[PDB]
């Protein structure tokens, strides 16, 4: 991979400060920071050579500050966060100032900043059972999973058949879709398909689970409303084969 | 910055897919690099280099004698290869800058059987969803302009077990009006589409 970032995600209210960390590959001279929004390429923020910042883009406000005190790990501090900071902040590192050595990217830290945290909802998940019409026409059986209506949109959908994540027979929408699109705080929906053989579905000993990891608030966030604090969690929907 | 690429590009599963990049003011000492980004995830490196051709397990890279253009070759394009591909140039010391880039979509060929089926919720059970599937890859599913109705983009699955690809879009709504007979009628589904009714 082999660069790391902490945390993977963070949801703040407007006022708050936030700090990310990035750990480069051992002895990598160079560390880069980018930010990215949906459907766009990474936008350069700043880079380091040893401990020595280098260059910061006329992007970065004074509210951003990136440190790297031992030419090793790097922290990015964003002060007094704004809605417009919401983005995936990517870390990269490189062995030497050397064209031969490539940049290795970390998995990123997805920041979402909000007018208020009552707009954050987890997904509800339903699994939809295959049509008999399909089974008799194609001798195949398509299950559909629907994730709704969550916010923000950092969810990870996965199908598990008989207790193992599967990838054969599976399709998930590249992006979610807006439920009321229409709105600033539009809550999102995502669908996925699992296709099996008719006979595989018609065996009641087979078990189908749709799992959606949602990245929400932390246990430590101030929470006000009646409904369950929409923390980082996994929501699931199950289905067994129908003997029919 | 110094590179230009098509925003998106279709390519046939599974011959070699050739992603082009223009860089007519390239030095000198600047290498060409290709990265790929899947979902929102970190972009992973594919291949680089100078002025020449190069190869590794993941791909091949040909750069003209001009230096002014290059081509990334993904030798046997599968569905897993569809992603965003960035072509960047760097010669040291300075920052590295990303453009746009491409949006490669591997398209499978079908021997088609288009149908729109109704699926019921597991709990529940109504709550239902409409499945438009088994259509050929020339068929496009449109976005519903009825806001209460939700139609997904089309999605290709591979049953690797049986060597069988299939396309599908999914539609749902809360309206009374809504049904599967009319869910995908705003798209231009093919004349021979199978619409069950028991």
């Amino acid at each position: 991979t082999g660069v790391s970032q902490n945390p993977r995600h963070k949801i703040t209210k407007r006022g708050q400060n936030v700090t990310f960390r990035c750990d480069p590959i051992s002895e990598h001279n160079r560390l880069y920071w980018y930010r990215q929004t949906l459907g766009q390429g990474p936008e350069f923020l700043t880079y380091f050579q040893n401990e020595a910042q280098l260059e910061k883009s006329r992007l970065l406000s004074d509210r951003f500050s990136a440190e790297r005190p031992k030419g090793s790990f790097s922290t990015l501090e964003i002060q007094r966060t704004e809605q417009g900071d919401s983005a995936m902040y990517l870390c990269a590192s490189r062995y030497r100032d050397d064209s031969y050595n490539e940049q290795f990217f970390g998995p990123g830290t997805r920041l979402t900043v909000l007018e208020d945290l009552k707009n954050v909802f987890p997904p509800e998940v339903a699994v939809f059972e295959p049509s008999e019409a399909e089974i008799s026409h194609t001798q195949k059986a398509t299950l559909v999973c629907l994730a709704t209506g969550f916010y923000p949109d950092h969810v990870e959908l996965s199908w598990w058949v008989n207790g193992k994540e599967v990838h054969s027979g599976v399709c998930t929408d590249p992006q979610p879709l807006k439920e009321q699109p229409a709105l600033n705080d539009s809550r999102y929906a995502l669908s996925s398909r699992l296709r099996v053989s008719a006979t595989f579905w018609q065996n009641p000993r087979n078990h189908f689970r749709c799992q959606v990891q949602f990245y929400g608030l932390s246990e430590n966030d101030e929470w006000t409303q009646d409904r369950a604090k929409p923390v980082t969690q996994i929501v699931s929907a199950e289905a067994w084969g129908r003997a029919d | 910055a110094k590179t230009t690429q098509p925003t998106s590009m279709d390519c046939a599963e599974g011959r070699a897919a050739n992603l082009p990049c223009n860089h007519s003011t390239i030095s000198g000492n600047e290498y060409v690099y290709w990265y790929r980004q899947i979902h929102s995830q970190g972009p992973q490196y594919i291949i680089h280099g100078l002025k020449n051709n190069e190869t590794n397990e993941m791909a091949s890279l040909i750069i003209t004698e001009d230096r002014k253009s290059s081509t990334l070759i993904l030798p046997h394009a599968t569905l897993r290869d569809t992603a965003v591909y960035y072509c960047i140039v760097w010669g040291g010391y300075q920052k590295v800058t990303f453009g746009t880039g491409t949006k490669l979509q591997v398209i499978p060929i079908q021997n088609p059987d288009p149908a729109v089926y109704q699926l019921r919720d597991s709990k529940s059970s109504d709550k239902s969803v409409c499945l438009f599937t088994d259509f050929d890859s020339q068929t496009n599913v449109s976005q519903s302009k009825d806001s209460d109705v939700y139609i997904t983009d089309k999605c290709v699955l591979d049953m690797r077990s049986m060597d069988f690809k299939s396309n599908s879009a999914v539609a749902w709504s809360n309206k009374s009006d809504f049904a599967c007979a009319n869910a995908f009628n705003n798209s231009i589904i093919p004349e021979d589409t199978f619409f069950p009714s028991p």
